[PDB]
């Protein structure tokens, strides 16, 4: 555009002030390329640090949909579809009533994250067996503790809490006390496996 | 090459300028300017290369 006008003004000294105006106003955005451009290091880092910060919503919510989607297998009624989804997450993000005056970043995220556990788990459970509500809370509460920070992963214990229960220990099955069973002495042999259990 | 032909038609621009020379504070700040956009391309030329 500088070189047509240019050349259709011929570089007119009355043409002078229109030829000005438009030579700084390049030299303007120059800059700010130039700006952008020496700055492109501290702008990354920040942006990093921004995504490092909301990663764990993300983790959070694909996991969450995730589990969705495979709650299929408990019950043919249990079919849930991307939308749905996108649709949890577009009310919490957007209406939520939490988040009506809220303004620290760190507290919104965190409001989000807990308002978005709770919508995910009203909104599936409005629709699923009573029954079933349970196993769909815990399986949140396994997501949020993967997700949070400052507490063990407790893989040893989830794994004997779900499959590990059912491994041979029988032999040298003691009936301990009079109150204890023989079933009830089985699962504390099986329990006391786990090095937390081992004085049981 | 469009950025060569910009150099060489400025040139001439420059030329007819300095011929039509001899307002004074628009032939500084039209110089000004000139010098400010010979050194910018000169680094455009330095990066495109």
């Amino acid at each position: 555009s500088l070189l047509q006008a240019l050349n259709e003004v011929k570089g007119r000294i009355l043409d002078d002030d229109t030829i000005i105006t438009t030579l700084e106003n390049l030299k303007r955005e120059a800059a700010e390329v130039t700006r952008k451009v020496e700055e492109t290091d501290i702008v990354m880092q920040e942006v990093e640090t921004v995504s490092q910060q909301y990663l764990p919503l993300s983790t959070a919510c694909s996991s969450i949909y995730f589990t969705m989607e495979s709650l299929k297998q408990i019950h043919f009624l249990y079919q849930y579809s991307l939308q749905f989804f996108l649709d949890i997450y577009h009310n919490v993000l957007y209406e939520n009533p939490n988040l009506k005056g809220v303004t620290d970043h760190t507290q919104r995220l965190s409001i989000i994250t807990k308002d978005l556990f709770q919508v995910a788990f009203n909104r599936v459970a409005r629709g699923m067996l009573h029954q079933d509500h349970i196993t769909f809370a815990m399986l949140l509460a396994r997501i949020k503790l993967k997700g949070t920070v400052g507490e063990p992963t407790y893989d040893a214990e989830f794994q004997h809490f779900l499959r590990g229960n059912e491994i041979v220990l029988s032999a040298g099955s003691t009936p301990r006390i009079q109150g204890l069973t023989v079933e009830q002495a089985e699962a504390v042999v099986r329990l006391s496996c786990l090095p937390a259990f081992k004085d049981l | 090459m469009h950025l060569n032909v910009g150099l060489r038609k400025i040139k001439e621009t420059v030329d007819q300028v300095e011929e039509l020379r001899r307002k004074v504070n628009r032939s500084t700040a039209l110089l000004k300017s000139l010098s400010a956009e010979r050194e910018r391309w000169e680094k455009t030329s330095e990066t495109f290369k």
